[PDB]
């Protein structure tokens, strides 16, 4: 049980949650600020 | 652990990129009838392109302006096409309109830099060779030739105003492939450091860790391994067919040891 | 006309590199023990311009290489750029323009398969690829490019595909830009071969600690495949587990 | 315990300890 709740928390860092990647820095380097600003408001809201 | 070094490894290519074989073009193909020209095995400053004479449309969509140079691509695309003044703004991702719906549509999802500027001194007359779709009941489909009549020729003239004026836009497609990248640009490949918390930028693949010899049995084709975890652990370096292991930086927490202050205010630190 | 697949038709989905990992993931394969079109185009001839679909198998043992390219295109006509792939024992001739087909093309052993080349676009050359070794090759258009694998292994049985997993290995990737709807396969004249189909399906691939695709599993086959893919297991214990709804 | 293992466990504990089973950035 503790594994398998590692392993469900470590899988979820993958998720688009709507936004255009799932990565951090080819969002940071494909957008300007104001549109970034929500995509990364989205993606962390998913991971909290 | 903070990154002490910034590595650089890209493939064994020093010849320029034919960009001004399509960038300096004496004719483009109509935006109807636009063409691909696939650029690679070459490594082109993006700067000159960035900055070159009588531009005035130079923006990335899906990429950042100057970030081009740590990035290198497995083939460059270059779609060069003539429009009008008013229709560059529809060469981007997520724009409607004319060229945008009837000749030549971007995906929404376009990572490339359109790159247009102002051509009344080559592409005027009216220019009855240019043509451009005027009519058509749906969309297009992401970079498709499409071939009242709906084939409206352009009605390029010296006399017509900067948003009838024709301008010679070209199209940059960059495809960041799992096979090895050739289009490189200016970049100085660095020593491979071991043992080292670096950046690593193995041809625009971004990350930071610690670089050692690896023993993985790679398939020819493959470029780089994972994890279970879908993380990147090694790479395969573009000039020489030698893959490296990935270790992240150590870090941890910090935690102090202290008596009661009433004592004395000595401390130790695990 | 033998009707049969068994489990071979599967290639590696992508060059990245995976080892010892049970991996799943949704790709255009064959599926599993179904049947494939025994065909003979000569016998009498036939070369019917068969439709793309998706995605088209294929496969043949021989010797005479009388197997010597195919005929791919959207019209199958000159309005429109049309793609030609010919094997030959110096190189390969890659030909995607506007080719203007006769009533029967073939290769003289003459370019009597087409009248004249025109708005050409794409040309390849490469080294040549093509009575007991089977040549598998999947067809497949992603992306606005072109796609082929391969794959070479002797088999004793020519009229029937045996059993077995051979995973195909990537060839080629082409960014022709063309749209393709139907092929033909390309003869030479001075011959048996089939044809299936791929469909959207998910499978389990396991990858070898060399890194090499071993055992395959077809999730949508059988209750019991439904039960190893929720599992991500080849071996399931005893037990009643649920795997899907019903509607 | 038994005074001749690197662990002064028992046959008990030393079965039990093996009939268990056996990222981080
Ligand atoms: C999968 O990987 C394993 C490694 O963990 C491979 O096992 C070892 O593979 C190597 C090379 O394939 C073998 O070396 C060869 O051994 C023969 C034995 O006569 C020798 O004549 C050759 O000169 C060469 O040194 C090695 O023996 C082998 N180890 C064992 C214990 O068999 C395994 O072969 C890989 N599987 C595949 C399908 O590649
Ligand atoms: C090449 O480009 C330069 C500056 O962009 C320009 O001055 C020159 O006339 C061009 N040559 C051509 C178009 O043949
Ligand atoms: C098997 O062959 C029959 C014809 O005998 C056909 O109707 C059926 O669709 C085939 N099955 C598969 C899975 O292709
Ligand atoms: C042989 O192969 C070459 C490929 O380089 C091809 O151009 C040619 O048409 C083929 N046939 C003959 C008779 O040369
Ligand atoms: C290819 O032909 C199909 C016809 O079904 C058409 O829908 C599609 O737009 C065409 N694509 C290109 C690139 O010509």
């Amino acid at each position: 049980q503790n594994a398998q709740a590692l392993n469900t928390l470590v899988k979820q860092l993958s998720s688009n949650f709507g936004a255009i990647s799932s990565v951090l820095n080819d969002i940071l380097s494909r957008l300007d600020p104001p549109e970034a600003e929500v995509q990364i408001d989205r993606l962390i809201n998913g991971r909290l | 652990v903070q990154p002490t070094e910034s590595i650089v490894r890209f493939p064994n290519i020093t010849n320029l990129c034919p960009f001004g074989e399509v960038f300096n073009a004496t004719r483009f193909a109509s935006v109807y009838a636009w063409n691909r020209k696939r650029i690679s095995n070459c490594v082109a400053d993006y700067s000159v392109l960035y900055n070159s004479a009588s531009f005035s449309t130079f923006k990335c969509y899906g990429v950042s302006p100057t970030k081009l140079n740590d990035l290198c691509f497995t083939n460059v695309y270059a779609d060069s096409f003539v429009i009008r003044g008013d229709e560059v703004r529809q060469i981007a991702p997520g724009q409607t309109g004319k060229i945008a719906d009837y000749n030549y549509k971007l995906p929404d999802d376009f990572t490339g830099c359109v790159i247009a500027w102002n051509s009344n001194n080559l592409d005027s007359k009216g220019n009855y060779n240019y043509l451009y779709r005027l009519f058509r009941k749906s969309n297009l489909k992401p970079f498709e030739r499409d071939i009242y009549f709906p084939l409206q020729s352009y009605g390029f003239q010296p006399t017509n105003g900067v948003g009838y004026q024709p301008y010679r836009v070209v199209v940059l497609s960059f495809e960041l492939l799992h096979a090895p990248a050739t289009v490189c640009g200016p970049k100085k490949s660095t020593n491979l450091v071991k043992n080292k918390c670096v950046n690593f930028n193995f041809n625009g693949l971004t990350g930071t860790g610690v670089l050692t010899e690896s023993n993985k049995k790679f398939l020819p084709f493959q470029q780089f391994g994972r994890d279970i975890a879908d993380t990147t652990d090694a790479v395969r370096d573009p000039q020489t067919l030698e893959i490296l292991d990935i270790t992240p930086c150590s870090f941890g927490g910090v935690s102090v040891i202290t008596p009661g202050t009433n004592t004395s205010n000595q401390v130790a630190v695990l | 006309a033998y009707t049969n697949s068994f489990t071979r038709g599967v290639y590696y989905p992508d060059k990245v590199f995976r080892s010892s990992v049970l991996h799943s993931t949704q790709d255009l394969f064959l599926p599993f023990f179904s049947n494939v079109t025994w065909f003979h185009a000569i016998h009498r001839f036939d070369n019917p311009v068969l439709p793309f679909n998706d995605g088209v198998y294929f496969a043949s043992t021989e010797k005479s290489n009388i197997i010597r390219g195919w005929i791919f295109g959207t019209t199958l006509d000159s309005k429109t750029q049309s793609l030609l792939i010919v094997n030959n024992a110096t190189n390969v001739v890659i030909k995607v323009c506007e080719f203007q087909f006769c009533n029967d093309p073939f290769l003289g052993v003459e370019f009597r398969v087409y009248s004249s080349a025109n708005n050409c676009t794409f040309e390849y050359v490469s080294q040549p690829f093509l009575f007991k070794n089977l040549r598998e090759f999947v067809f497949k258009n992603i992306d606005g490019y072109f796609k082929i694998y391969s794959k070479h292994t002797p088999i004793n049985l020519v009229r029937d595909l045996p059993q077995g997993f051979s995973a195909l290995e990537p060839l080629v990737d082409l960014p022709i830009g063309i749209n393709i709807t139907r092929f033909q396969t390309l003869l030479a004249l001075h011959a048996a071969y089939y044809v299936g189909y791929l469909q959207p399906r998910t499978f389990l691939l396991k990858y070898n600690e060399n890194g090499t695709i071993t055992d395959a599993v077809d999730c949508a086959l059988d209750p019991l495949s439904e039960t190893k893919c929720t599992l991500k297991s080849f071996t399931v214990e005893k037990g009643i587990y649920q795997t899907s709804n019903f509607r | 315990p038994d005074p001749s293992k690197p662990s002064k466990r028992s046959a008990i504990e030393d079965l039990l300890f093996n009939k268990v089973t056996l990222q981080k950035f």
